[PDB]
C-alpha cells in the first residue's frame, strides 16, 4: 500500500555474525550504508524442520536448529536492545511476537 | 521384374506400355529429371486412363500432397478406398490406413493430451460422419495444407508391406514404377473398387490366339 | 627405401587443396580451377599467382583447363625441387604447428630414421602434412611423431609405397 | 549451517507502489473486460482494496480516464467494468 | 471374464505434435474493419505513399521473433516454441527413413539418433534450452575461445641476457634480422640450409600475460545455432563474417513472414531497380576487423579478402548476391544503437521518393572480445562482478527503469523488416503487420560527450500553440474528403477536355497511323489523370500537415488514419538499463505527450524488451520494431519482468507507466519506438495497427486481398515446414533472373517482369517481355 516499503535481505539466523550485521544494517544511517530505521516489531518465525529425531537421535542438526529458534532470537533481541540504547531510544519499544 | 505379359489393350495397358517405352527403360540417373519434366502429362494420363489415379486430385484439379488440406486428403482416401454401392471398405487394411491418417490429424491439431474421437476403426464403417466429427473438433485442419512431416508419414504408410497396396500413386519419384505396377491383377475382378467402375482403366490378362 | 622426386601432380594438388582450405581428396584431379572457385574471382588469380611463382612458367589460359594436363605441362619442366610457395608453406606448417624444439630438420631426421624415407619422399610426406595441417598446435613430441606417422601412411598410400 | 549469508549489497528494496497501483488497476480493468473476473468474484473486492490502499491524484485521474472512455455499448463486460470503475473512483476519492 | 472383456473398455490417448504457425495477421470481415476507421477514409489516402511492414524476423539470444515473443509475452515456451528452440539449437533433427529396423518419420535426438516425441521435447531439452539461451555467462566456444576471465595481452620486455638460438627458415630469419637490426645474429646452417636465430641483449620480445576482465555475461544467440541448420552452405560460412549469417537468416525468415518463399516473385510486380536494401550496422564485421588488425599482426593465417568482409555495407551486398539480385537502391546507414530506426527512416523516404517500392530495413551487430572490452572501459556496460556482489543472476542483470540499473547488457543478433507501398502489398496479397506512420531521426546539440543521450527527437512533437482558440479545418477528415471530391470532379473535367482535344488532333493524322497515335496519347492521358488524382489524395490524405506549423509530424502521422494522440497506446523504449538513458527517454516521451495535449491519466505503456534480449546495438530498434508489430497484431503488452522496483525519479513523468507483468489488452492502435544511439543519433518510429489501412479501400478490393493472402499464407506454411525439416529454408540463387545478354535489356526496360519459365519452372526474364508493347 502507499508508504509501505519491503526490504528483502539474504540471512542465516543460524549465524551470530549475520544477526549482528542485519540489526547493525537496519539501524545504520543511509550515509553509512543502512536503512536508518528503528524497529517497532520483530517477528522471528525462522525455523528448520526436525521430524523423526527423538532424544537418542539429538545431534548436529538439532543443536543448530536450537540456535536458530532460541539462542539467536535472544541475540536479535539483544542487538535491538544495544542499538536503541546506543541512540538513546527509551519511548519507542520494539514488540517481539 | 521385366517379364512380358499378354493383356487386353485397354487404355490402362496402353498407358502402361507407353511408360515402359518412354519412362521405365531410362537409366536410374535420368529417371527423376524426366518425371519432373513430364509430371503434368503423367498426372493427366493416370487420372484419365489408369486403374491407380493420381491421389492428390481435388474436384478433377491435379494438386500435390503438399498442396492438399487434411480434409481434402481424408475425403480422397474415402473416395478411392470405400465402396459406396456395397457401403464397405474394400480392404480392412485400407480402413486402418484411413484411421491412422485421422489419428495423425488429431495429433497435429490438438493442443493437449486428449481421447481419440476414432476409438475403434469400426466407427469408420460409416466414413462421412467420422470425417465430419474429426474435422469439427479440429476445423483448422480444413484450411491448412499437409505439414511436410505428415506428407512423409503418409508416403511411409503407402509403403507398409503388411497392407494391401494403395489404389493410387501418391508421388512421382525413383519408386514410380513400383507405385504404378504393384498389385495390378485384382481390379478386373472388382470393378466396383475402380475409379469410374471403368474396365478400360484395368489390366486383363488374355492370350492373343485364345481370343479367337 | 628408393628416392623419388615429388611429382608436379602431387605438388599442384596439395597447393590447390591447402589454398581452398579443403581435404586433399575432396578436390578431384579432373576439374578446372574456375569450377572449384566458381564464384570468387579473387581466389582464382590468387591460386594462379601462387602456381606462377611456384612452377615459374605457366601455360596460356591455365584456369579453364583441368588439373590433369596442367600437372603434365608443369611436370615436363618441373624437377621435384619444392621451390618458394611449398618451402614457405612447410616452414609456416612447422613453425606454427609444432611442439617446440621439434623443427623441420628434426622432422626430416625422424622420417629418415623410423620410416627410412629419403629427401624426395620427405618433401612428399611434408606436402601431405601441409594438406592435413593440424590447425592448432601439436602438444608433445609423441603427438607430432604420431601426426608424422599418420601423414607418412597417407603419402605412401597416395604414391603406392609399402612400410 | 553457520556460514554467513547476509550482505548489505544483496539487500533488495521494493517501494514503487505509485507505479504498481496503475498496473493493478489496468490488469483488473482488462481481466473484467475479458470476463476472467465476474461480478460474483471476491478477488474483485481484494483488488479494489489494494487499489484504494494506494490511492493518490495520479491514480484517480488514471482511473477517471480509463473508465470515462469505456464504451458500455460494446458488451455486458464493458457495462460491468464501467459500473465497478465509477464506484472504485468514488471509493478512491473518499480514501485519498 | 478374461482380458478380451477389458480391451473394448481401453481407450486411445492422442498426444499433441507441434504444429508451428507463421502467425500471419488475422483479417476481420470488411463490415468490422470499416467501423474502426472513419467512413471518410475510403478513397482519401494515396496508398502508394502508405508504407507497410509486410514481413519481419530476427536472430537473437532467444532464437527467432516467434520464440523471442513467447519468452517476452508469456515467460515460457509452448510445445511449438520448445520444438522450434530445440531445432534451432540443434538438439533435435528430423529423420525420415529406416531407424534400427522399423521405418521412422519424426524428430530424433541429433547425437544419439534416438526418436523424440514432440510432447517429450520439454521434459528432455527445455532445461538445456533455457540454460543456453538468453543473457548468460559468455561461452568461449561461440567467440573463438574468448574468455573474459583470461583475456590475452602481450607486454614488451627488453632482453637482459642472450637467448638459446632457435631454428628458422631463411626468409623468416631475414625478417627477424630486418626488425631487430644488430640485436639479433642469423647464421646459415651449411648441413641442412636453414638458419639459426640468436636474440642478443637489448632485443625486444613480447610475452603473453592474461588480464581478468569484469564483463562475463552477454546476450548470445542460443548455443547450437548454426547457419547450416537453415541451409547456408559451408563455402558461404567460411567466406563471410559470422554477422552476415545472422543477416542472411533474418532476410529469408523475413521473406517467409511476408509469404514470399521465392524473392524473384517480387519481379512479377516491380522492376529489378525497385527493390532496395536500406539495412545497416554500427560496427559491421568486427570478426574480420580482428582478423586484419590482430591476427595479421600475429602472422596467423587469415583469408586475403578479409577487408571486404569487415565493411558495414558487405552484409547487404551478400544478401543481394545470394537472395535478391535486385539493382535497386542500396543505402547502408551507420547509426550505432539508432541504426535500425535510421534504416526505417531511410527506407521509408527511399519508397516515398519513388526510387524503390520494397526495402529490406533493419540492423545487425556482433558481440566480440574487443568491443566488450572497450564498452567496459567507457563504463557503458554493467560490471558483472558488482552484479554478483549484489546477488544478481545473469538473467536479471538487464533491468531498465529500475532504481539500481548500472549499465547495459551487450547482445548480438540481427533484425530485419520488409517494408513496401500499401498499393503493392494489397496487389501482391502479402500480409500486413503494421503501417509505418512516421519515422524520424534527430541529433541533439553543442556538447563534448559523444555517448550522452539527448532530447533532439523531441522535435517530432514540435507545434505552434500561439493561437489555438479555433481548431484548424485541416485536422477534420470530412473537410479534407470534401476538398478531394471537389478536386476529383475538376480532374474528371480535365480528362474530358484532353480526350476531346485528342479527338481534334487525331483527324489531322492519316488513318493508317491514327490507331498508334490514339494508343500513345490515350495511355499518356491515363498516366496524367492517375498522377493528378494521386497528387490530390497525397495533398489531402497523406501530406495535409507538411506545410502546417500547427500540426506536429507525430500528430499528423496519426491524424492521417483518423487516430488521435490519446490512441498511441504503447511506447517501446530504448531502455538500455543505464542511469542516464532511461531517465532521459522517459523525460523525452513525457514532454512529447504533454505538448501534444495527451489526456491527463492516459500514460503511454512502457515496453522495455532489452530486459530479456540485452542491447545488441545496431539491431536494437529492429528488435523493438519486431516486438511493436507483435504487440499490435496481438493486443498483448509484455511486462518488464526485471522491473523489481521502478526508479522513484521516474514518478514525475506522469504520462509513462512501467509495467512488470504482461497485460492482455482489448487492442493497441499504435506503438512508438524510440532509440538513442552513440553520437547523438536519436530516432523515433510510429507503427499503426494494420486494420486502419483497410478502411481506405473498398469491399471488393479488400475481399480480393483477403483471398490472395489466405492463398499466400497456405503456400508459406508449406514452404516453411518443408524447409525446416530438410534444412533448406535458405536457398542461394545460383543465377540472376536474367541471363548476361538480357542484363542491359532488363535494366533499361522499366516494364520488364519475370515470367514462369515452363522448362525450368523458375521465375526468369524472357526476351519477349522486354520492350514489349503489351
Amino acid at each position: 500500500a502507499k508508504g509501505s516499503t519491503l526490504i528483502v535481505v539474504p540471512f542465516n539466523q543460524g549465524s551470530k555474525q549475520d544477526v549482528e550485521a542485519l540489526i547493525e544494517f537496519i539501524y545504520d544511517t543511509e550515509k553509512n550504508g543502512g536503512l536508518g530505521w528503528d524497529l517497532d516489531a520483530i517477528i522471528p518465525f525462522a525455523a528448520i524442520p526436525e521430524q523423526g529425531i527423538e532424544l537418542e537421535h539429538i545431534d548436529s542438526k538439532s543443536e543448530f536448529a536450537h540456535r536458530i529458534m532460541l539462542t539467536n532470537i535472544l541475540r536479535m533481541m539483544g542487538c535491538v536492545k544495544k542499538q536503541k540504547s546506543a541512540r538513546g531510544i527509551e519511548t519507542r519499544p520494539a514488540q517481539v511476537i | 521384374m521385366g517379364e512380358p505379359i499378354h493383356k487386353i489393350a485397354t487404355r490402362g495397358v496402353m498407358l502402361w506400355k507407353e511408360f515402359d517405352e518412354t519412362i521405365f527403360n531410362l537409366p536410374k540417373n535420368k529417371l527423376v529429371p524426366t518425371l519432373e519434366a513430364k509430371r503434368d502429362y503423367i498426372i493427366s494420363r493416370l487420372n484419365a486412363d489408369f486403374q491407380k489415379p493420381w491421389f492428390a486430385t481435388v474436384n478433377g484439379q491435379a494438386r500435390d500432397l503438399a498442396t492438399m488440406t487434411y480434409e481434402e486428403v481424408a475425403k480422397r482416401l474415402v473416395e478411392l478406398m470405400f465402396i459406396r454401392s456395397t457401403n464397405s471398405w474394400f480392404d480392412v487394411t485400407w480402413r486402418t490406413f484411413t484411421g491412422d491418417f485421422l489419428r495423425r490429424v488429431e495429433e497435429r491439431f490438438t493442443k493437449s493430451k486428449t481421447l481419440s474421437l476414432i476409438q475403434s476403426y469400426s466407427l469408420l464403417d460409416k466414413p462421412d460422419e467420422a470425417i465430419e466429427k474429426v474435422f469439427n473438433a479440429y476445423p483448422a485442419a480444413r484450411e491448412q495444407f499437409l505439414n511436410a512431416q505428415d506428407i512423409d508419414h503418409f508416403l511411409s504408410m503407402c509403403q507398409n508391406p503388411m497392407q494391401k497396396p494403395v489404389p493410387f500413386v501418391p508421388v512421382l519419384d525413383r519408386r514410380f514404377e513400383i507405385f504404378f505396377k504393384k498389385d495390378s491383377l485384382w481390379q478386373s475382378e472388382h470393378l466396383e473398387a475402380v475409379v469410374d467402375q471403368d474396365v478400360q482403366r484395368t489390366c486383363i490378362l488374355h492370350g492373343p490366339v485364345a481370343a479367337q | 627405401i628408393a628416392d623419388e622426386p615429388v611429382k608436379a601432380s602431387l605438388l599442384l594438388h596439395v597447393l590447390v587443396a591447402h589454398k581452398l582450405k579443403k581435404s586433399l581428396d575432396s578436390i578431384p584431379m579432373s576439374k578446372t580451377i574456375k569450377d572449384l572457385v566458381g564464384g570468387k574471382s579473387t581466389v582464382q588469380n590468387e591460386i594462379l599467382g601462387d602456381l606462377g611463382k611456384e612452377f615459374g612458367t605457366t601455360p596460356e589460359k591455365p584456369e579453364e583447363t583441368p588439373l590433369e594436363e596442367l600437372a603434365e605441362t608443369f611436370q615436363d619442366t618441373f624437377s621435384g625441387a619444392l621451390g618458394k610457395q611449398s618451402s614457405s608453406l612447410l616452414s609456416r606448417l612447422i613453425s606454427s604447428k609444432m611442439p617446440g624444439g621439434f623443427t623441420i630438420t628434426v622432422a626430416r631426421k625422424y622420417l629418415q630414421t623410423r620410416w627410412g624415407l629419403p629427401s624426395g619422399r620427405q618433401d612428399g610426406v611434408l606436402l601431405v602434412a601441409l594438406s592435413n595441417e593440424p590447425a592448432a598446435r601439436l602438444g608433445s613430441e609423441a603427438d607430432a611423431k604420431a601426426f608424422l606417422d599418420s601423414m607418412a601412411q597417407k603419402y605412401a598410400s597416395i604414391v603406392g609405397v609399402d612400410l | 549451517g553457520v556460514a554467513t549469508s547476509f550482505s548489505r549489497k544483496k539487500a533488495r528494496t521494493f517501494d514503487s507502489s505509485w507505479n504498481w497501483a496503475k498496473q493493478s488497476l489496468l490488469s483488473l480493468y482488462f481481466e473484467i473486460i475479458h470476463g476472467v473476473l465476474k461480478n460474483v468474484d471476491r478477488e474483485v473486492v481484494s483488488e479494489a482494496i489494494n487499489i484504494m490502499n494506494r490511492s493518490n491524484d495520479a491514480l484517480i485521474k488514471f482511473m477517471e480516464y480509463h473508465i470515462s472512455n469505456t464504451d458500455e455499448t460494446k458488451g455486458e463486460n464493458y457495462q460491468l467494468v464501467k459500473t465497478l470503475g465509477e464506484q472504485l473512483i468514488e471509493n478512491c476519492k473518499q480514501v485519498l | 471374464n478374461g482380458n478380451s472383456a477389458d480391451a473394448a473398455y481401453a481407450q486411445v490417448e492422442i498426444q499433441p505434435r507441434a504444429n508451428i504457425q507463421l502467425d500471419f495477421p488475422e483479417l476481420k470481415p470488411y463490415k468490422q474493419v470499416k467501423q474502426i476507421a472513419p467512413a471518410e477514409l475510403e478513397g482519401l489516402l494515396d496508398l502508394e505513399r502508405v508504407i507497410v511492414v509486410t514481413g519481419f524476423a530476427e536472430v537473437g539470444p532467444w532464437g527467432s521473433a516467434r520464440t523471442r515473443w513467447e519468452m517476452e509475452a508469456f515467460g515460457e515456451f509452448s510445445l511449438e516454441g520448445c520444438v522450434e528452440m530445440a531445432w534451432i539449437m540443434g538438439f533435435i533433427s528430423y529423420h525420415n527413413g529406416n531407424l534400427k529396423g522399423r521405418p521412422y518419420t519424426g524428430w530424433v535426438d541429433s547425437k544419439t539418433k534416438e526418436p523424440v516425441d514432440d510432447k517429450d521435447v520439454k521434459a528432455k531439452y527445455e532445461t538445456s534450452i533455457l540454460e543456453h539461451s538468453g543473457i548468460r555467462l559468455i561461452e568461449p566456444e561461440l567467440f573463438n575461445g574468448y574468455n573474459p576471465e583470461k583475456k590475452e595481452m602481450i607486454q614488451e620486455v627488453i632482453v637482459e641476457e642472450d637467448l638459446e638460438p632457435f631454428e628458422a627458415s631463411k626468409e623468416t630469419a631475414e625478417q627477424f634480422k630486418h626488425q631487430h637490426g644488430d640485436k639479433v645474429d642469423i647464421f646459415e646452417i651449411p648441413e641442412t640450409g636453414e638458419y639459426s636465430v640468436k636474440l642478443l641483449k637489448g632485443a625486444t620480445l613480447y610475452i603473453p600475460k592474461a588480464l581478468r576482465f569484469d564483463r562475463l555475461v552477454a546476450g548470445q544467440i542460443p548455443t547450437g545455432w548454426n547457419a547450416k541448420t537453415y541451409g547456408i552452405s559451408d563455402d558461404i560460412i567460411s567466406q563471410v563474417d559470422p554477422i552476415t549469417l545472422f543477416v542472411l537468416v533474418s532476410v529469408v525468415e523475413a521473406f517467409i513472414a511476408s509469404g514470399i518463399t521465392d524473392p524473384y516473385e517480387m519481379y512479377k510486380y516491380v522492376h529489378v531497380s525497385e527493390v532496395g536494401n536500406c539495412s545497416g550496422s554500427g560496427m559491421g564485421g568486427v570478426s574480420a576487423l580482428r582478423g586484419m588488425f590482430k591476427d595479421r599482426f600475429k602472422d596467423e593465417p587469415v583469408q586475403n579478402d578479409i577487408l571486404q568482409e569487415s565493411f558495414i555495407n558487405t552484409m547487404s551486398a551478400w544478401v543481394n548476391m545470394l537472395l535478391i539480385s535486385s539493382s535497386g537502391p542500396i543505402k547502408t546507414p551507420v547509426g550505432a544503437c539508432a541504426t535500425s530506426v535510421e534504416s526505417v527512416d531511410i527506407g521509408v523516404e527511399t519508397i516515398l521518393s519513388g526510387k524503390a517500392r520494397i526495402c529490406i530495413v533493419g540492423g545487425y551487430d556482433d558481440f566480440q572480445e574487443e568491443g566488450s572490452f572497450e564498452f567496459g572501459n567507457m563504463k557503458a556496460t554493467s560490471n558483472t562482478l558488482e552484479e554478483f556482489e549484489h546477488g544478481r543472476t545473469p538473467a536479471e542483470m538487464s533491468r531498465p527503469a529500475t532504481t539500481t540499473r548500472n549499465g547495459f547488457m551487450e547482445a548480438q543478433g540481427a533484425g530485419i523488416q520488409i517494408i513496401m507501398q500499401a498499393d503493392l502489398a494489397l496487389k501482391m496479397g502479402v500480409p500486413i503487420y503494421g503501417i509505418v506512420a512516421m519515422a524520424a531521426t534527430a541529433t541533439d546539440k553543442i556538447g563534448r560527450s559523444v555517448p550522452a543521450p539527448g532530447k533532439g527527437i523531441l522535435t517530432t512533437a514540435r507545434e505552434h500553440h500561439s493561437s489555438v482558440k479555433y481548431a484548424s479545418p485541416n485536422l477534420n477528415m470530412k473537410y479534407r474528403k470534401r476538398q478531394l471530391v471537389t478536386r476529383e470532379a475538376q480532374i474528371k473535367d480535365w480528362v474530358e477536355n484532353e480526350l476531346e482535344a485528342l479527338k481534334l488532333e487525331a483527324e489531322e493524322i492519316p488513318s493508317e497511323d491514327q490507331n498508334e497515335f490514339l494508343l500513345e496519347r490515350t495511355r499518356e492521358i491515363h498516366n496524367e489523370a492517375e498522377s493528378q488524382l494521386r497528387a490530390a489524395q497525397q495533398q489531402w490524405g497523406n501530406d495535409f500537415y507538411k506545410r502546417d506549423p500547427r500540426i506536429a509530424p507525430l500528430r499528423g502521422a496519426l491524424a492521417t488514419y483518423g487516430l488521435t494522440i490519446d490512441d498511441l497506446g504503447v511506447a517501446s523504449f530504448h531502455g538500455t538499463s543505464t542511469k542516464a538513458n532511461d531517465k532521459n527517454e522517459s523525460a523525452t516521451i513525457n514532454e512529447m505527450m504533454k505538448h501534444l495535449g495527451r489526456s491527463e491519466g492516459n500514460p503511454v505503456i512502457g515496453v522495455f524488451q532489452k530486459f530479456l534480449t540485452g542491447h545488441p546495438k545496431g539491431a536494437a530498434g529492429a528488435w523493438m520494431m519486431n516486438g511493436a508489430l507483435q504487440i499490435l497484431n496481438s493486443g498483448i503488452i509484455p511486462g518488464n519482468r526485471n522491473a523489481d522496483n521502478v526508479d522513484k525519479i521516474l514518478e514525475q513523468f506522469e504520462y509513462v507507466l512501467y509495467p512488470s507483468k504482461t497485460l492482455k489488452t482489448d487492442g493497441v492502435r499504435a506503438v512508438s519506438i524510440t532509440s538513442f544511439g552513440f553520437g547523438q543519433k536519436g530516432g523515433q518510429a510510429i507503427v499503426v495497427h494494420p486494420d486502419y489501412l483497410y478502411g481506405a479501400i473498398t469491399e471488393d478490393r479488400y475481399n480480393e486481398y483477403v483471398a490472395k493472402v489466405s492463398a499466400r499464407e497456405k503456400s508459406a506454411y508449406k514452404f516453411f515446414h518443408n524447409g525446416m525439416i530438410y534444412n533448406k529454408l535458405f536457398v542461394s540463387k545460383e543465377h540472376a533472373p536474367y541471363t548476361d545478354e538480357l542484363e542491359e535489356d532488363v535494366y533499361l526496360d522499366p516494364l520488364a517482369r519475370v515470367s514462369k519459365d515452363k522448362k525450368s519452372g523458375s521465375l526468369t526474364f524472357n526476351s519477349k517481355n522486354i520492350q514489349s508493347k503489351d
